């Protein structure tokens, strides 16, 4: 209740996409939001999380320096800026809200999720 | 004291060896109320042996549930008050109402924390901070759910971590213990542990032992 | 003299939603908790849902959370079970009970029982 993701798709390596996570209610601003990603049928792995304030962030080692997470509270939206895109970054990307503000690297701990957006990286 | 020109009275009232309870404004009471023999169940018409509205009834060795209140009735059809033992567990019922105890409660200078008449085991918030209401026999032959002396020491319970100061109360907020920083949540006194937590709009990483990574 | 009479049963289909009613007569239950149990065929009677007269306390069987909702009208001396997102397993006779006297409301110790009404869910 209720996250809508957009901004994924196909893209040549070295390229850049910006992901968006739009929320339905203004109460979204209260909580930290995170991005997770799964390869087909495998784990939802931790990508990044940002504090409710927008002030504070934590990243998985595999995207540190390439990905930036951020939020516009006025727009009740969280973004994932993906730069330097490797082929290995191919996955479905999920954003998710966590009410308890607890164990933020763990998918299970999250209460709300978006539908997921597919990101596919080429080699042309 | 006086009666009425259907009968009305004030308080506990015996009519043809049946029991009734009136409020001081002459209206009949349905529920569990105190009479000279103890608290009785003044029941709605037709609850047992075709009892008349508001008549105390036979109701033996069983619980009674009215609104969100719980009572236990013994062999004599009076509601237990104080400490009573039901199927091997000690329950507690408030002497003034016969209603099951909830929340923090001092009884014979001993502290307990009750859910539905039962002393709960764990770390809960009394008026003077979080105490450790412990299993029976943990320290100085304490009874089940009684707050115990617990000084300058950690406690693991239900997969949580707590630290207790000199006054046997759980510390809360940022704390430094043996060179390490913990943050114990003010709501529950539980250490933040095993991952990333947002504390005051800031993410921190805490080990599984609840120690903050610098 | 006291009866709990169930209605609203019959046939429904997966994902659909029924609403059961239990009308009580012979005494007022305005103070008593009321509850729903069910008996799948071959399986034995089991707990569905229970609530206090005020609505403040309600308990649900794990297999039913979110999907079923107990409620009541003490004016009409009736309890209701609202069954959404129905499934094949939900097929059973449903009985209402009132006035529990055991140590908790999951236990089938209740002073009054309805005769029960059939619920069937297809495919």
């Amino acid at each position: 209740v209720k996250l809508e993701e957009s901004g994924g798709g196909l893209v040549q390596a070295g390229g850049s996409l910006r992901l968006s996570c739009a929320a339905s209610e203004r109460t979204f601003s209260r909580y930290p939001v995170a991005w997770f990603r799964q390869a087909p049928g495998a784990e939802r792995e931790f990508v990044a999380v940002i504090s409710s304030t927008g002030t504070s962030t934590y990243y998985a080692d595999s995207v540190k320096g390439r990905f930036t997470i951020s939020r516009d509270n006025a727009k009740v939206t969280v973004y994932l800026q993906m730069n330097n895109l490797k082929r290995e970054d191919t996955a479905v990307y999920f954003c998710a809200v966590n009410s308890q503000r607890t164990r933020l690297q763990d998918p299970n701990e999250y209460d709300y999720w978006g539908q997921g957006t597919q990101v596919t990286v080429s080699s042309h | 004291y006086f009666n009425t020109n259907s009968i009305a009275s004030t308080g506990y009232t015996i009519i043809n060896d049946k029991h009734f309870y009136f409020n001081t404004d002459g209206i009949m009471q349905i529920g569990v109320f105190k009479g000279p023999d103890g608290f009785e169940y003044f029941a709605p018409a037709n609850t047992d042996a075709n009892n008349i509205e508001g008549q105390a009834i036979r109701y033996q060795n069983r619980f009674l549930y009215l609104h969100d209140n719980i009572y236990y009735f013994g062999n004599n059809s009076k509601a237990a008050t104080g400490w009573v033992t039901i199927d091997g567990r000690r329950y507690y019922f408030e002497p003034n109402t016969a209603i099951g105890a909830n929340g923090y409660k001092i009884i014979d200078n001993k502290n307990f924390y009750f859910r539905n008449g039962l002393p709960q085991i764990g770390v809960f918030k009394g008026p003077n901070g979080f105490e450790y209401f412990a299993p029976a026999n943990t320290d100085a032959n304490n009874i089940d759910g009684q707050a115990i002396r617990y000084q300058n020491r950690f406690l693991h319970l239900l997969g949580n971590i707590y630290y207790f100061g000199n006054n046997s109360k759980a510390v809360t907020g940022w704390q430094t213990i043996n060179g390490n920083m913990y943050y114990f949540m003010p709501d529950t006194a539980m250490a933040a542990a095993g991952g990333l937590f947002e504390i005051d709009g800031v993410i921190y990483f805490f080990g599984v032992d609840g120690v903050k990574a610098p | 003299q006291v009866q709990l009479v169930e209605s609203g049963g019959g046939l429904a289909q997966a994902g659909g939603s029924l609403r059961l009613s239990c009308a009580a007569s012979g005494r007022t239950f305005s103070m008593d908790p009321m509850a729903w149990f069910r008996q799948p065929p071959g399986k034995e009677r089991e707990f569905v849902a229970a609530g206090s007269s005020t609505g403040r306390t309600t308990y649900y069987a794990d297999s039913v959370k979110g999907r079923f909702t107990i409620s009541r009208d003490n004016a009409k001396n009736t309890v209701y079970l609202q069954m959404n997102s129905l499934k094949p397993e939900d097929t059973a006779v449903y009985y209402c009970a009132a006035a529990p006297y055991g140590a908790n409301w999951y236990r089938d110790e209740y002073a009054y029982w309805g005769q029960g009404t059939q619920v069937t869910v297809s495919s």
